[PDB]
């Protein structure tokens, strides 16, 4: 899912790069984003956000965010045999 | 010395083993005081911390005119193990084999010294319940929370970007190219479109080479966060 919303950000950048080769200029200076960059983002996350991100706690977690993800690769691998 | 070896073990990534057709993952810590090894198969775990007291009996025994004390031992040993765990297609003269007879598993590693024998058996038994809590369960829900944060800034940074689009679509501009045009981006129907189509694909486990190759880091960050008087004229 990351890699696709990876290729997906990409897609919207080579877009959003052709727009500003049209001479385009936005009404709200303030909208204008950085370029994404898959290494820099992953190297900020790791170390600002997965110290607090990856805590397991006492399982509350689990059972509240990743539920329907465990369900769905159980049926695949009841599926499988 | 024993928890020292215990804390290499749980801040190592896992590799990958083929030996007689057959696929095995396996963590290996070597120092010049003993070893921790732990292996599984996707379906068992095995674990063996050895000290030297058993080294300089079971090196003698494999290798009968074999004279090494316990650290060049270990050492050959390392030498031997790390550059097949680290990558792989490396060529090398090792060779391994795996066996059970009961509900122990014997690892035979066969090696050539420089031109003579280097045999080692690992007599793994089965892990304690803490050991694989510890090293899979814990790490893995880790990672998979770890991921779900990623996921859900990814989408925050395209709805950014679809913000932007809307606002550079409505400046009245338009594309030299046409084809690059992007639907907007909706988190439920990415969902649902993944889930009916490549889910199966994506969460196939297989023989565990997959989880090598792409989820390391993430778990090696996972672990290391878990193991850390004027009077008269004058008046």
């Amino acid at each position: 899912q990351v890699r696709e919303l990876a290729t997906l950000l990409h897609m919207k950048d080579l877009e959003i790069q052709d727009y500003q080769e049209s001479g385009a200029t936005l009404i709200r200076d303030r909208l204008k984003t950085e370029p994404f960059e898959e290494n820099s983002f992953l190297e900020q996350f790791m170390i600002e956000k997965l110290p607090e991100a990856c805590s397991i706690g006492d399982g509350k977690p689990f059972v509240m965010n990743l539920q329907d993800l465990y369900m769905a690769v159980t049926t695949q691998e009841v599926q499988v045999g | 010395v024993m928890e020292e070896l215990e804390q290499g073990l749980l801040m190592q990534p896992w590799a990958w083993l083929q030996l007689a057709e057959n696929s095995l993952l396996a963590k290996v810590f070597i120092t010049k005081q003993g070893y921790a090894l732990l292996v599984s198969d996707l379906q068992q775990v095995w674990h063996e911390q050895v000290d030297t007291s058993v080294v300089s009996q079971r090196a003698k025994e494999l290798n009968k005119r074999l004279t090494a004390p316990p650290a060049a031992f270990l050492c050959h040993l390392d030498n031997l193990l790390r550059p097949l765990l680290k990558d792989a297609a490396h060529p090398s003269e090792a060779t391994f084999s795996c066996d059970c007879v009961a509900d122990a598993l014997i690892l035979r590693v066969r090696s050539e010294l420089s031109g003579l024998p280097f045999y080692w058996n690992f007599h793994c038994m089965l892990a304690s319940p803490s050991l694989v809590s510890q090293h899979l369960i814990r790490p893995l829900m880790g990672m998979s929370l770890a991921l779900q944060c990623q996921v859900r800034e990814l989408a925050t940074l395209l709805h950014m970007k679809d913000l932007e689009i809307q606002d550079y679509q409505e400046s009245g501009a338009t594309l030299i190219r046409d084809r690059l045009k992007t639907e907007p981006f909706e988190e439920n129907s990415f969902l649902e479109q993944f889930m009916i189509e490549k889910l199966p694909e994506a969460c196939s486990i297989g023989d565990g080479k997959p989880f090598v190759m792409n989820l390391q880091d993430l778990y090696m960050a996972v672990t290391t966060q878990e193991v850390q008087k004027p009077r008269g004229l004058f008046s």
